[PDB]
């Protein structure tokens, strides 16, 4: 239905990257009208600058040279109730590394009640030249092979032991 | 039809006081914002429905010149009694009397007819 | 003998009185024969013409000494009275009494009373009777009053022995008449129709209708026998109601409340001013078209508020306020609802939304133990009671019969007659018409809704063909076998019937043509096991009919009474139960609708209709009415249905073969002649390693290791939820873990090959299943490795990973024993699946013919309101409105009667009573094929549904149960009386518990020498001490029952201090015992229980006064205070009924564990399948935010719910959406790469139907068997 998955934090230079921002409604049946502003600060600087503001259907980009021509929308389409506010960075540069805020402004409609809610998602990314396998998949394939060889060594250990015993019994008989 | 219990005939003397029993019976609780009732006079059978007592959020009197100061409310709407008091009845006060009661959420409007006769 | 007849003259009164005085100065059962209301023995022969109808002296010796006088009618009916003066006035000799008696003991009087009662009942069947018929009511009063005096002037009122009030039926009469007298001046209704039940006493003796005696007598004896079970039921529901009160008090008052209130308003300022729903709906959150505010909770596993509302405890409880655990009485009603499983799913879900999903353990415990155990106990008692009655009546009659017999031109037409008979023969002629009957049934099953004209008219010429053949065959038989001989055959009559009604339509009665399928059961004479089952059915047909007679008389009487007590209320207070100020779909204002409500209560559904009646007519009368009806109908008469079937399963030509012999003659002879014509024309090393692998694979190390691996693989499957793409580490881990688990299992299979051998491995079913599972895993693995995975079909292979837990089945003897019992029963399940499917096919073809394509409607998609037919008359105007307006749709139901298969599904929903309502409303609203449904335009299709329920629910679902239970008994008999549900080591423990229960003399506890210690001994071992302690326990139970939602702070402190003085008393008695009985106190099992609960009481008090003072955890406090219940569980030791009944449960628990284990494994498998398939459905009807198939927890919760079939229609309805108008094939779910909210209808249907069937076979049927066995062992 609606799962809030956290963005990936590793971008490869010269390739494409997808920044995830998923903000859901506590009750899926309710009706809302959401827009979003995205702001970013570069690694090395202390100031969050707005870079884009996505409205009902159209996307507006700020005049920033770092993102202009290389950021497309990759979130929800054809609705005012946006539960996915993701963006795309085509041709990732070394300048797209820092801290991102995904501002979600959501106005819910009730019987005679209109609630103005906000929610902020924080995403940190770094731009590398080479993608690195995470340790969790490194450790685990090395560990997958430990249990293979120790279970196999264990089994054939028990086979040999039981056999030199049974071979003795037959000779005895 | 909502149960309205009224006397068809009313008998009062000249110079008497007269009470007018009109009691409805409805399952629903009386809500004052909702509850309406109206009391009409009829000098003759085929004459007009001139009111002299209204209820809407409260008790209203239309100060009719026929019943100079005689008409007085004598009921408890939550007790379902809505009778009225005709003080000091004179001969001119024979006719026909109605109490049109609507107690929402019931959609039927109750009706009672009362013919008061001043024997002299 | 006969010469013993004599007129009671004062002298025999004086000789009886003298004898009584002699007996007094000095200071036995009577002839069941003579016993009143009986025929005078033929041994006495005829009565002297002057002695009839006269106070005569007492025959029976038992009473000859006491004071009495008997009178006999001209029908030798014995009537016993009291010699004592009536109200100290009338004497037997007195002429005034002589006349009362003369009238009383006389046939005409009673006949006329019966006539009066009947007339009255049918007159009351009216709703608005003519003004000139009220005076008939007062006319009836005086006759019932003259009634009560004829008997009283005759035999007195109450003081004596044979008197008016002594008879329980006369008690009923007295209640009726006094009630009438009261209502004459009181607002209450009329119950003058309950005295119709004396027709039941009439039937208790009717001769013309056979066996109405066995059914009414069993109906009354079951009510008498059910006493102990009722006490236990009350005790058990009060314990669970106390637990539920403690855990859920005030929870159903949770509501979501606005966070920004406009002027300066508070939750109190506004709650003192809110009146209707309109203004409640602007401060609290309501779903669309819902009467009650949405519930919520304070936990994380509870229901969520929308953003901008906050959960708060305020306002009323749901369902008009009748659903709550706020007081002991409402919690007792909730627990009775849960016990009878009536719409429990709503309570289950409301409770879980308010409290939290972790409180499902409460419902699991309640449902399984309480519901299943107690309901099957009621059945076990009724079954036994019916069996004893039948037996006694059959032997009663035996005695009689044995005693009785121990004492004891035309020749041309005849030429044609024989000529026709010659050609008529079973192998050639009768076998032909049977295959033509099944061909015709296939052609009738081929009709569906969206049909052409040609196809419909081709089926019509086929019907002409067939009915012509069948009428032709009719007259041949009639001339060979004349009109005197044709009626002699109760099977040929059925043939005549169908034929003549088929000619009537030829020259709405078309729906009576599928009953010729019932003639296919002559072939059932060939297949002998099917023959035996048909024979058993045929013997229970008579009893079935008599019970149906009793069932429909009872439903009639309760429907006149409801219409009379609650009829006007439904019309005058209609706007309280209906926003449109119109009568709801179920009401008691007329007789057809009252009948329908009563029938729905008999079918197990009483609460929803009771809410409405309680709202229009008060709580007390509606409760008494519905409880009367539910007891007598559902708890006794339906159980009697199954009871008569179960007893019919125990009591201890074929021309097909002639034709087979003819065939052996022909096919063999002709082929041989053709052949003749053709001829005319023309070192142990390998054995040592095999022994070594055997030794390895048998060791308990290997066994436990493989079992642990099996459990780890199964548990791993539960993590593949919809939130798997947030837990990245875990998903990587589990991929590689699946790799190594497949490796282990392959090594196991190869080791088993080497060890055992191919022959042994592949002649074994457990090994075959292990092999299949490992092969699916190996294939999927190599596909994922060879690049070309995700091919389309390989995802179906990944869903087969739901079958991995099936490996756990082989390993557990507990699950194995149960699986084995079921597999032994299966061949007898198929034999009845056949007969039942034939019946259901008949009904389904009928339903198709009645309702095909008639369930369409022009709805407004915004509200879901049907357009009034005055606006949208047909389909063409619905489409014309779809052109101009927008939210309009000609929409069919999803489960309908458009064809025979959808008819079968419709019928399953009606038979299980889940989703049957919407089908019935569509049916009774249907007009025609493309016409708008009009409200209750076809009101009497309810009769179709009534009849199906009798034969498809009350007979079919019961026949399954009977044949399965019989098979289990046969199995145990073949094993030699051995239990088929317990393992080898559970049987040992079972043998120990029977010894626990066998009463054995206990050695005495010596009296200690110390004077003081001895005095305490003399006190504690007195029987007054333990009566006193039982009274104190009841008073404590009352002190617990008094607690309430919203009590004062004074109430809490006084209740606390009362419980404190109770704790002190119980600790005191324990200490008194421990110093008089010394060390011999702990040698009694109940004394140890007493000690443990003393400890848990004191500890619980101090711990809860800690967990409320230092900590602030409220749910832990609530859970600790459940320790108090221990003190009321001692109300079992002094209650032999309750104790005996609970011992049956204690000795059933081992077998009730293996069933639980199997059930849990099946649940696990289905849950994994569910998470794979139905995780992304549109969430319409039963699938919502909390009850869905997204996570393992939610899956298991839904599956536990539908384990009682509750709400399975609601869970399946959203999975039947497959087309763009209802679903979206390209829905984007945020967070995943799955597209689409549509469901797969075939997978859904199979899933849910197979699940409810398995539960029926493994849970319901097996529980019944275990309880029936242990109830008998425990009462014996
Ligand atoms: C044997 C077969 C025949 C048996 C016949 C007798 C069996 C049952 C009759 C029970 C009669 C109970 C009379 C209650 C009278 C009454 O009106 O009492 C009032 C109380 C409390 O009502 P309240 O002030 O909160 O009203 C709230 C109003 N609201 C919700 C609209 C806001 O209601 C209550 O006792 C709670 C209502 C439920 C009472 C327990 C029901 C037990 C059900 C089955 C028992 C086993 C059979
Ligand atoms: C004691 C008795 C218990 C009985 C329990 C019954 C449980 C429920 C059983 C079945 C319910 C599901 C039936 C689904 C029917 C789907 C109807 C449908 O809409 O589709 C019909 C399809 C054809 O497809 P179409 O019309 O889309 O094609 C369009 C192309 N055009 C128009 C040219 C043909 O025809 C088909 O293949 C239909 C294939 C399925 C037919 C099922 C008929 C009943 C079979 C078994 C019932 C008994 C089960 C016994 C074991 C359990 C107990
Ligand atoms: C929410 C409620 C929260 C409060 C719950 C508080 C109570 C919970 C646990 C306390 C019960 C613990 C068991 C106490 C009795 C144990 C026992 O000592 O039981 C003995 C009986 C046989 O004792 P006997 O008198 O036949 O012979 C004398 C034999 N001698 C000499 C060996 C004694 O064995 C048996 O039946 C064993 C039967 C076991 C029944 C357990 C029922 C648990 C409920
Ligand atoms: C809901 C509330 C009601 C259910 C919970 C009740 C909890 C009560 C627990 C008390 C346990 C006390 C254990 C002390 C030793 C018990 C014992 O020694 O066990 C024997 C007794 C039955 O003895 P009997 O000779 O009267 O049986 C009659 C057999 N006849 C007729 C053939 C002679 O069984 C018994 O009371 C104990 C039976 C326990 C059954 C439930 C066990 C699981 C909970
Ligand atoms: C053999 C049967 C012998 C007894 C037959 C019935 C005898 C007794 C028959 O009594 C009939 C009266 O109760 C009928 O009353 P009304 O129709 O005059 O109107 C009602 C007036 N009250 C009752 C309200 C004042
Ligand atoms: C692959 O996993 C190896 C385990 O199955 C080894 O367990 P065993 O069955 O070898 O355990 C010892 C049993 N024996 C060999 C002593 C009989
Ligand atoms: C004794 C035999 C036991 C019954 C046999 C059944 C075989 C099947 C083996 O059953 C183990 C699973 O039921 C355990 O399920 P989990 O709680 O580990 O998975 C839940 C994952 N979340 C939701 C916690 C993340
Ligand atoms: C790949 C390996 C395939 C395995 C070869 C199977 C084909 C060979 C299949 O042959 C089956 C029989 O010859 C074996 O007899 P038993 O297993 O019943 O003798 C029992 C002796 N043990 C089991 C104690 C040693
Ligand atoms: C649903 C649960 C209902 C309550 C269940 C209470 C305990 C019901 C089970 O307890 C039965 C006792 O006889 C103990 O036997 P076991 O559990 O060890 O049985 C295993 C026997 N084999 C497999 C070792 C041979
Ligand atoms: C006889 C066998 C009967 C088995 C019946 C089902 C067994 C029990 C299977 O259900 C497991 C319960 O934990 C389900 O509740 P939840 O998973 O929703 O708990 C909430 C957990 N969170 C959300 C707080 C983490
Ligand atoms: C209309 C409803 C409420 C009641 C219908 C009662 C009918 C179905 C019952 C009442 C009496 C019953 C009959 C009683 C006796 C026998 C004799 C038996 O050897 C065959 C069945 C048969 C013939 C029963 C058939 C069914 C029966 C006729
Ligand atoms: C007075 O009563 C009459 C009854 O006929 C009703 O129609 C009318 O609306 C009432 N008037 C007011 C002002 O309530
Ligand atoms: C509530 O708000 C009003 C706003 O006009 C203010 O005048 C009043 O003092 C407030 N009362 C409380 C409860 O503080």
């Amino acid at each position: 239905g609606c799962v809030e998955v956290d963005s990936e934090t590793e971008a490869v230079y010269g390739m494409t990257f997808k920044i995830l921002c998923i903000s859901c409604k506590r009750r899926s049946e309710t009706n809302a009208e959401t827009f979003t502003e995205w702001t970013f600060r570069q690694k090395g600087t202390e100031e969050f600058v707005k870079i884009l503001r996505y409205e009902n259907e159209v996307l507006q980009l700020e005049e920033d040279e770092r993102f202009e021509g290389r950021v497309v929308w990759n979130g929800s389409r054809g609705t005012k109730d946006l539960q996915d506010l993701s963006i795309f960075i085509t041709n990732v540069t070394y300048n797209h590394s820092g801290d991102y805020e995904c501002h979600v402004y959501r106005l819910l409609f009730f019987e005679n009640y209109e609630h103005n809610t906000s929610v902020v998602k924080k995403i940190h990314i770094e731009v590398v030249d080479k993608a690195n396998r995470d340790m969790a998949s490194i450790v685990s394939e090395i560990m997958m092979y430990v249990l293979i060889v120790v279970l196999t060594i264990w089994l054939v250990a028990e086979m040999i032991y039981c056999y030199k015993k049974i071979a003795a019994a037959t000779e005895t008989a | 039809s909502m149960e309205v219990t009224v006397p068809a005939t009313l008998n009062v003397l000249n110079g008497s006081d007269a009470r007018l029993p009109c009691t409805f019976n409805s399952c629903y609780t009386v809500n004052h914002k909702q509850f309406s009732l109206n009391w009409t006079y009829q000098e003759c059978n085929n004459c007009s429905e001139e009111m002299f007592l209204q209820f809407r959020m409260k008790i209203i009197n239309l100060k009719l010149e026929r019943f100079q100061d005689r008409v007085e409310f004598s009921g408890n709407p939550s007790k379902y009694d809505v009778s009225v008091m005709l003080r000091n009845v004179q001969p001119e006060d024979e006719g026909i009397y109605n109490c049109y009661i609507m107690n929402p959420p019931d959609r039927h409007r109750g009706h009672g007819k009362i013919h008061l006769q001043v024997l002299m | 003998g006969p010469q013993s007849f004599v007129h009671f003259t004062k002298q025999s009164l004086a000789l009886i009185e003298q004898r009584i005085a002699e007996r007094k100065s000095k200071e036995p059962k009577p002839s069941s024969d003579l016993e009143a209301g009986k025929q005078l023995p033929f041994i006495y022969g005829d009565i002297p013409p002057g002695m009839v109808s006269e106070p005569l002296e007492d025959l029976d010796p038992y009473y000859a000494d006491k004071k009495t006088f008997i009178v006999l009618n001209k029908g030798k009916t014995i009537f016993r009275f009291n010699a004592t003066p009536a109200l100290y006035m009338l004497s037997p000799f007195s002429p005034l009494r002589r006349i009362s008696i003369k009238i009383l003991v006389h046939s005409l009087f009673s006949m006329l009373i019966m006539c009066t009662i009947l007339t009255n009942c049918i007159f009351m069947t009216m709703n608005n009777p003519p003004d000139w018929t009220k005076n008939v009511k007062y006319t009836f009063t005086g006759i019932y009053t003259f009634e009560s005096l004829v008997k009283i002037l005759a035999r007195g009122f109450c003081v004596g022995e044979f008197t008016f009030l002594r008879d329980p039926w006369n008690w009923l009469d007295f209640v009726v008449i006094v009630f009438a007298y009261l209502t004459e001046f009181v607002n209450l209704g009329n119950v003058s129709a309950l005295r119709t039940f004396r027709v039941l006493r009439a039937l208790k003796t009717i001769s013309v209708i056979p066996g109405l005696k066995t059914i009414v007598g069993a109906l009354i004896q079951s009510v008498k026998k059910l006493s102990d079970v009722m006490i236990l039921t009350v005790f058990c529901l009060s314990v669970f109601a106390l637990i539920g009160l403690q855990l859920f008090m005030g929870n159903l008052k949770h509501k979501c409340f606005r966070n920004s209130l406009e002027n300066n308003e508070t939750l109190e300022s506004i709650m003192n001013t809110l009146e209707s729903e309109e203004d409640f709906r602007k401060y609290f959150y309501y779903l669309e078209g819902s009467k009650d505010a949405l519930l919520c909770g304070f936990s994380t596993d509870s229901g969520q508020c929308p953003e901008g509302y906050t959960c708060v405890k305020i306002g009323r409880n749901p369902d008009y306020g009748y659903t709550s655990f706020d007081t002991f009485s409402w919690a007792f009603l909730a627990l009775f609802r849960l016990m009878t499983q009536d719409y429990w799913e709503n309570l289950y879900q409301q409770t879980l939304r308010a409290a939290g999903k972790t409180y499902m353990i409460f419902f699991v415990v309640v449902i399984f133990l309480g519901s299943f155990y107690l309901i099957n106990l009621i059945l076990a008692v009724v079954a036994m009671a019916y069996e004893e009655q039948n037996q006694a009546n059959i032997e009663e009659a035996k005695q009689k019969e044995l005693e009785f017999q121990q004492m004891l031109c035309s020749p041309y037409w005849i030429k044609f007659k024989k000529c026709i008979y010659f050609i008529v023969m079973d192998p050639f002629v009768d076998l032909a018409i049977t295959i033509c009957i099944v061909l015709n049934t296939l052609f009738m099953a081929m009709e569906h809704h969206p049909m052409t004209e040609e196809f419909k008219n081709v089926l019509a010429i086929r019907n002409l063909v067939f009915t012509g053949i069948f009428a032709a065959e009719m007259v041949l038989k009639l001339i060979a076998m004349d009109p005197y001989e044709y009626f002699q055959v109760g099977w040929n009559i059925f043939d005549s019937l169908i034929v003549t009604l088929s000619l009537v339509e030829l020259f709405g009665l078309s729906v009576l043509r599928s009953f010729r399928l019932l003639r296919v059961f002559k072939l059932a004479k060939s297949w002998p096991t099917l023959n035996m089952l048909i024979k058993i059915i045929g013997n229970s047909v008579g009893a079935f009919g008599n019970l149906m007679l009793v069932l429909f008389i009872i439903v009639f009487i309760f429907a006149v009474v409801g219409m009379q007590l609650f009829g006007k209320s439904y019309k005058e207070c209609v706007c309280k139960i209906n926003d449109d100020c119109t009568l709801p779909r179920w009401h008691m204002n007329d007789f057809f609708h009252s009948f329908l409500i009563v029938f729905r209560v008999l079918c197990g559904e009483w609460i929803e209709t009771m809410w409405d009646c309680m709202e229009v007519a008060g709580q007390a009368m509606c409760l008494i009415f519905y409880m009367m009806v539910f007891f007598i109908g559902n708890l006794v008469v339906l159980n009697l249905f199954l009871a008569l079937l179960l007893s019919s399963f125990s009591s201890d030509a074929n021309n097909l073969q002639i034709a087979v012999t003819r065939i052996k003659k022909g096919i063999n002879y002709v082929k041989q002649t053709l052949r003749e014509f053709i001829l005319k024309a023309f070192g142990k090393i390998w054995w040592n390693i095999r022994k070594t692998c055997y030794k390895i694979v048998e060791h308990s190390w290997f066994e436990s290791f493989i079992v642990l691996m099996i459990l780890l693989s199964s548990g791993a499957l539960a993590f593949e939820d919809i939130y798997i793409e947030r837990k990245k580490t875990i998903k990587i881990i589990l991929e590689y873990a699946d790799k190594i688990f497949t490796y282990i299992f392959i090594l196991e299979m190869l080791l088993k090959w080497i060890a055992y051998g191919y022959k042994t491995y592949f002649t074994n079913a457990w090994c075959w299943l292990d092999f299949l599972i490992v092969d699916v895993s190996l294939v999927t693995l190599v596909a994922n490795t060879l690049g070309y995975s995700d091919l389309g079909p390989i995802k179906s292979l990944r869903t087969l990973r739901a079958l991995r837990p099936l490996r756990a089945l082989s390993r557990f003897e507990g699950m194995r024993v149960v699986v084995n019992a079921l597999i032994g029963a299966i061949p007898s399940i198929m034999n009845v699946l056949l007969v039942c499917l034939i019946f259901w096919l008949i009904f389904s073809i009928m339903g198709v013919n009645l309702f095909a394509g008639k369930f369409y409607e022009c709805i407004n998609t915004t509200d879901g309101s049907r357009f009034p037919a005055s606006q949208v008359p047909n389909r063409s105007e619905c489409f014309a409105l779809m052109n101009v307006s927008q939210n309009v749709r000609w929409k069919n139901l999803k489960v309908n009667f458009d064809n025979v298969g959808l008819g079968y599904l419709s019928l399953l929903q009606v038979a299980t009573f889940k989703g049957w309502t919407i089908i019935m409303y569509a049916a009774v609203d249907s007009v025609n094929v493309d016409k708008q449904p009009k409200y209750e335009y076809s009101l009497y299709m309810y009769i179709y549904f009534i009849f199906f329920i009798i034969f498809g629910s009350f007979f079919t679902l019961n026949l399954f149960i009977c044949v399965i239970i019989d098979n289990f008994n046969q199995q145990k008999k073949k094993l030699g009386g051995q239990d088929i549900f317990m393992t080898e080591e559970q049987k040992k423990y079972y043998n120990a518990m029977k010894k626990l229960g066998s009463k054995k003399p206990q050695k005495p506890i010596p009296r200690p020498g110390n004077k003081i210690q001895g005095c305490i001994f003399d006190l504690v071992t007195n029987q007054a001490f333990d009566i006193s302690i039982m009274v104190l326990i009841c008073l404590n139970m009352v002190t617990m029952m008094v607690e309430k939602e919203g009590q004062s702070q004074h109430m809490t402190e006084v209740l606390y201090w009362i419980n404190v003085v109770f704790i002190i008393l119980f600790t005191g008695e324990c200490v008194l015992k421990l110093i008089s009985l010394r060390h011999y106190y702990f040698t009694v099992g109940w004394n140890i229980f007493d000690f443990v609960v003393v400890i848990i009481s004191i500890v619980g008090m101090f711990l809860a006064d800690l967990i409320e003072t230092y900590f602030v955890s409220p749910t832990l406090f609530r859970v600790i205070r459940l320790a108090r219940i221990g003190r009321i569980l001692r109300l079992v030791k002094g209650a032999k009924g309750i104790r005996t009944l609970l011992f049956a449960l204690m000795m059933s628990l081992p077998a009730l564990f293996n069933i639980g284990l199997l059930l849990f494994l099946v649940m696990f498998i289905y849950a994994i399948f569910g998470m794979s398939n139905f995780a992304y459905v549109k969430k319409e009807d039963g699938i919502n935010d909390m009850f869905n198939f997204e996570t393992f927890g939610n899956s298991m919760i839904c599956l536990f719910q539908i384990t009682t079939s509750a709400g399975w229609d609601g869970l399946l309805a959203p999975i039947l959406n497959s087309k763009p108008p209802d679903c979206d094939p390209k829905k984007v779910h945020p967070g995943s790469s799955v597209e689409g909210d549509c469901g797969n209808p075939s997978v859904g249907i199979f899933y849910f139907v197979s699940y409810i069937i398995i539960s029926f076979l493994v849970v319901v049927n097996m529980y019944i068997a275990v309880i029936l066995e242990n109830f008998s062992v425990a009462t014996e």
